[PDB]
């Protein structure tokens, strides 16, 4: 009913883990920030550790990509949704990435260009 | 004609479970709490992996499994 | 890792490369004039291959 | 060349023959000189096979036989005659093959 | 089993491609008579297709060392309810009809 970050992210963040790559792991995911090969990333920070969020805030900065702080990651986590196997199941997700084409690939959206748009101003 | 009685050796064992922890502390560090950053680890000079491939540390011969590559002086 | 152990020494008289084209069996097999057919199923299948018994 | 060979093969005698004289027929129709049915000793395969699936009982075996006929006739014509007289409704078994050498 | 989810869509698209296939069962061997040569490991495609008619909702029948495939449309209904997408796009496989 309302058209807002979350209502797009949610969907994304979905369509992402369906069509698998997904930079799982310690590794391959600081790997390709640092090899530039995707265009956007999206981290959080809810515990007590602010020299995380001083250096990916520095990466992001020499990258030139601007953090988007979002609140209540819960809120993303209960509107996805998260069906998963059988009846039970909430495997919560706290890391977006995209590859290839930041929106996707499979459909054209012009969200990605708002979202760029409102990037560049 | 009997069992092949494998029993003498090892009744349980234990599944190895490495504890790779979350947090960066152990793999990189910054040590200087600032924009621009100290790089802990040798350039790679070779050409046949990517640009942001780092190698990581043992005693010697830095394991990576793609070049089993080893410093020597010739 | 996968190279580093498959075709080391080659196995150049692999019977368990060979098996029935009918019924994929390891034992009895007639490979004479390529049949391929384990002998049980070469008997089932012997008439309409073309060999029939004279003698 | 014009040298042209036909080389008849089945597993069966009655009707290698009868394709063997209706060619011969054919190419005789036509003013064709042609180079008589040429026999070959007729190769036979033979498999043997013990006729129990299991291991028991007293040790009896098929001989299986499997014969095969091969003639070839010799003449000199056209690929285009060839062909025409390759169109007959062919009976089965009778596999013919035509080399121009 | 033992599958990862690239495989999967990869093989999923086979299916949505081809729709009547043959096949042999190989596993170990490294090169495919008839379905090798697709970009793609052999042992992976063939466990996929293994997950596919296994499962448990699509029947198979084996023998002459050799498969051939009638293709419910429970399936069908699973693969579109799954990855959304409408039978709209009609397989090519409806001309020389």
């Amino acid at each position: 009913g309302v058209m807002d970050v979350n209502t797009a992210l949610q969907e994304v963040l979905k369509t992402a883990l369906i069509h698998d790559g997904l930079a799982r792991g310690i590794r391959e995911a600081a790997k390709a920030l640092d090899k530039r090969q995707a265009h956007l990333c999206v981290l959080a920070s809810n515990c007590d550790e602010p020299m995380y969020v001083k250096l990916v805030e520095a990466l992001c900065a020499e990258h030139q990509i601007n953090l988007i702080k979002v609140d209540d990651n819960k809120k993303l986590g209960e509107w996805v949704g998260l069906c998963k196997i059988d009846r039970e199941g909430k495997p919560r997700k706290v890391v977006g990435c995209s590859c290839v084409v930041v929106k996707d690939y499979g459909k054209e959206s012009q969200a990605k260009d708002v979202i760029e748009e409102y990037f560049k101003c | 004609k009997k069992r092949k009685k494998k029993s003498y050796t090892t009744p349980k064992k234990n599944k190895h479970k490495r504890k790779k922890v979350k947090l960066a502390v152990l793999k990189y560090y910054k040590v200087d709490e600032n924009g621009k950053i100290s790089r802990l680890r040798r350039e790679c000079p070779s050409d046949e992996c990517g640009a942001g491939v780092f190698m990581a540390s043992h005693f010697d011969r830095h394991y990576c499994g793609k070049c089993c590559l080893t410093y020597c002086f010739n | 890792g996968h190279q580093q152990l498959y075709w080391s020494h080659p196995r150049k008289f692999g019977q368990g490369s060979r098996s029935c084209r009918v019924c994929s069996n390891r034992h009895g097999l007639i490979r004479k004039y390529g049949l391929n057919m384990c002998r049980q199923c070469f008997r089932q299948y012997a008439k309409d291959i073309g060999f029939i018994k004279l003698d | 060349i014009h040298r042209i060979r036909i080389t008849l093969t089945s597993r069966n005698v009655k009707s290698l023959e009868k394709v063997c004289a209706d060619l011969i027929r054919g190419a005789k129709e036509k003013n064709l000189k042609v180079k008589g049915p040429v026999r070959m000793p007729t190769k036979t395969l033979r498999i043997t096979t013990r006729k129990t699936p299991c291991g028991e009982g007293s040790k009896t075996w098929d001989r299986f036989q499997m014969r095969i006929h091969k003639r070839l006739i010799d003449l000199h014509s056209p690929s285009e005659i060839v062909k025409q007289i390759t169109s007959i409704s062919i009976e089965p078994g009778v596999e013919v093959e035509v080399t121009i050498a | 089993m033992l599958m990862p989810k690239k495989n999967r869509i990869a093989i999923y698209e086979l299916l949505f491609k081809e729709g009547v296939m043959v096949a042999k069962k190989d596993v170990h061997m490294p090169k495919h008579p008839e379905l090798a040569d697709k970009n793609v490991p052999n042992l992976h495609v063939m466990k996929a297709m293994q997950s596919l008619k296994s499962r448990g909702y699509v029947k198979e029948q084996f023998a002459w060392r050799h498969f051939y495939w009638y293709l419910t449309n429970e399936g069908i209904q699973y693969l579109r309810d799954y990855l959304h997408l409408p039978p709209e796009i009609v397989p090519a496989t409806l001309r020389r009809s």
